[PDB]
């Protein structure tokens, strides 16, 4: 039978390179075609320079279904997770994520349509670009933001971005981004000298201080949640928040946090923080905390 | 195994009416082939990005910041017409306090490279929205990027040590009690309470620490800058460090009653 060559032409007509399509088993071709058709259906619903859009992204796009089927993943996912598009499309998302998150994913696929969460996906790529296999896999925290929508049922379109590791930095950091180091209770223990010019604090006086005293109370609900995520998944991105400035006022910040471990005893040592100052000192006349008044 | 293959062929046929007496397997294979030949372009990807993260693409010049390309998506993210953006520089569309940072991100002195930053861009008395920009450089020197919008009185709140000293107080105090924040910080809250009520207040504090996490409640006469006794309800709970469970402080919401 020439059904093998019918599959050959099916894979060639599938939208991907020939070198990837022809090294494909039967059930894999069936999976790919089914998912492409269902993605086209939802795309007809939603819509009624490819390399530029793709390589300009700090993450990968994924549309998953209510039953958890990843009916489409963008090509760049490999660049971030190692696992490639053909290896993942058609499979259930629960077969690739940390089980300790599954319920949370289960609660973002259901049913306001906006979604913003953190999950842990399998990752077989290393910081060197070299790729290991499924049996030896590292968890990678992804920040997923998207919308759940209904077609004719439900599906979830989310961008998933990885959170850079402060040690393995690959992008430039500007004048108003600076590093900070904390214990796991978020108590300050190291900070960059840029904070003196940016917020007015001298690194030394912050050492040993709880960061919970230095943020505007209105943001507490965000911050604690981030801490909690940071302690359950090891990485987090905060929302925009206000850190009180030295001589009154505050400054707007967004910071990524990563739990870093000791390589020799594999215990968590401390937390890194890449802080993005988003403004200048606002309301510099108003004081809000005792640390500012004692500084008048 | 065989069941999975059969379900695969059927679900293939399931969504395609053209082939759906359901025919020989080979015929539905060539059927999917022919139906796909009739049919991933860039417009669907643009809408996928706009759906997922409310982002839009733009290409600017690394030297003069004049934008060489803005996608239509600029209109729903910022309510700003395409005609505005095209023909201008990013410095004009960015908050004036954010130009220097822009200057560095557009610099070619330091380093095919990748860029990722945050700024505030004005949308359609001005208003600015926070935008995360991720992109790379392209000779065309230019910056290709996607900018996205994440976007996800009668009382005043205060923080206290377990003793009752104001260690944090929000500005709304000046309207509720009449004091500037500086006259409250460093002083115990029982200093501003009517003596007849003071004991009650103290009890509540002892109760919020014994009953951690639980919110407690007390009503007392607070002295204002105008020296008037104003009745006030304070709902107080202790906050604990989510890692070590250490009590960071006590949060109170002092509400005029
Ligand atoms: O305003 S802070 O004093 N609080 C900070 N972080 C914080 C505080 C309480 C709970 C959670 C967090 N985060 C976990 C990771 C993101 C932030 C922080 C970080 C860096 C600087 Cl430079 C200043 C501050």
């Amino acid at each position: 039978s020439k059904e093998t060559e019918v599959f050959y032409e099916l894979a060639h007509e599938l939208p991907l390179p020939h070198s990837v399509s022809s090294h494909l088993d039967k059930a894999s071709i069936m999976r790919l075609a089914i998912s492409f058709l269902r993605t086209h259906k939802l795309l007809s619903s939603v819509c009624s320079m490819d390399n530029l859009y793709l390589k300009a992204l700090e993450g990968f796009i994924a549309v998953v279904t209510q039953d958890g089927d990843m009916i489409f993943l963008s090509e760049n996912i490999s660049k971030f997770m190692g696992l490639t598009q053909v290896e993942l499309t058609g499979h259930s998302i629960f077969d690739f994520t940390h089980p300790c998150d599954h319920e949370e994913i289960r609660e973002n696929l259901t049913l306001s349509t906006e979604r913003d969460f953190f999950m842990r996906m399998k990752c077989t790529v290393t910081n060197r670009g070299r790729t290991v296999n499924l049996k030896s896999a590292t968890w990678k925290v992804l920040h997923c933001t998207g919308q759940v929508r209904v077609y004719n049922l439900s599906c979830l379109i989310i961008m998933c971005e990885p959170i850079q590791h402060p040690s393995h930095m690959d992008i430039p950091l500007d004048s108003k981004t600076f590093l900070s180091r904390h214990s796991m209770d978020m108590k300050f223990t190291y900070c960059d000298d840029r904070i003196l010019e940016l917020i007015g604090y001298h690194p030394e006086e912050l050492l040993g201080r709880s960061a919970y005293e230095f943020y505007h109370a209105l943001d507490s609900e965000n911050m604690t949640k981030s801490h909690q995520n940071l302690c359950t998944k090891g990485q987090v991105v905060s929302g925009q928040y206000r850190m009180l400035a030295k001589h009154g006022g505050y400054v707007w910040l967004e910071t990524q946090g990563t739990v870093i471990y000791n390589p020799r005893n594999l215990q968590p040592q401390c937390i890194m923080c890449v802080n993005y100052v988003l403004s200048e000192i606002e309301k510099n006349d108003v004081v809000f905390s005792m640390d500012q008044t004692e500084s008048l | 195994r065989r069941n999975k293959m059969t379900a695969y062929i059927t679900e293939l046929s399931d969504m395609v009416p053209t082939c759906s007496r359901k025919p020989d397997k080979l015929t539905i294979l060539r059927m999917a082939v022919s139906h796909m030949k009739s049919l991933l372009t860039d417009q669907e990807l643009k809408h996928l990005i706009l759906e997922a993260a409310d982002g839009f693409l733009f290409i600017v010049s690394c030297e003069t910041g004049r934008v060489v390309y803005v996608s239509d998506s600029v209109t729903p993210v910022l309510n700003q017409p395409q005609s505005e953006w095209f023909g201008s520089t990013l410095y004009d569309q960015v908050h004036p306090d954010d130009v220097d940072k822009l200057r560095e991100q557009l610099s070619t002195s330091e380093n095919g490279s990748r860029r990722s930053f945050i700024c505030r861009m004005r949308c359609g008395e001005p208003h600015f929205v926070v935008v995360h920009c991720t992109g790379y450089i392209k000779a065309w020197f230019c910056l290709v990027a996607i900018g996205r919008l994440q976007v996800t009185p009668t009382e005043f709140i205060s923080r206290h040590n377990i003793e009752g000293i104001f260690t944090f107080v929000d500005h709304r105090c000046v309207a509720t009690v009449g004091y500037q924040p500086q006259e409250l910080l460093g002083k115990n809250i029982v200093e501003f309470c009517h003596p007849e009520d003071q004991q009650l207040l103290r009890d509540s504090f002892q109760q919020v620490v014994k009953l951690k996490g639980q919110v407690l409640s007390v009503m007392f006469r607070f002295r204002s800058k105008t020296r008037e006794w104003l009745w006030m309800r304070t709902s107080s709970f202790t906050f604990q460090n989510p890692y070590s469970d250490e009590i960071e402080y006590i949060i109170c919401t002092n509400t005029n009653v």
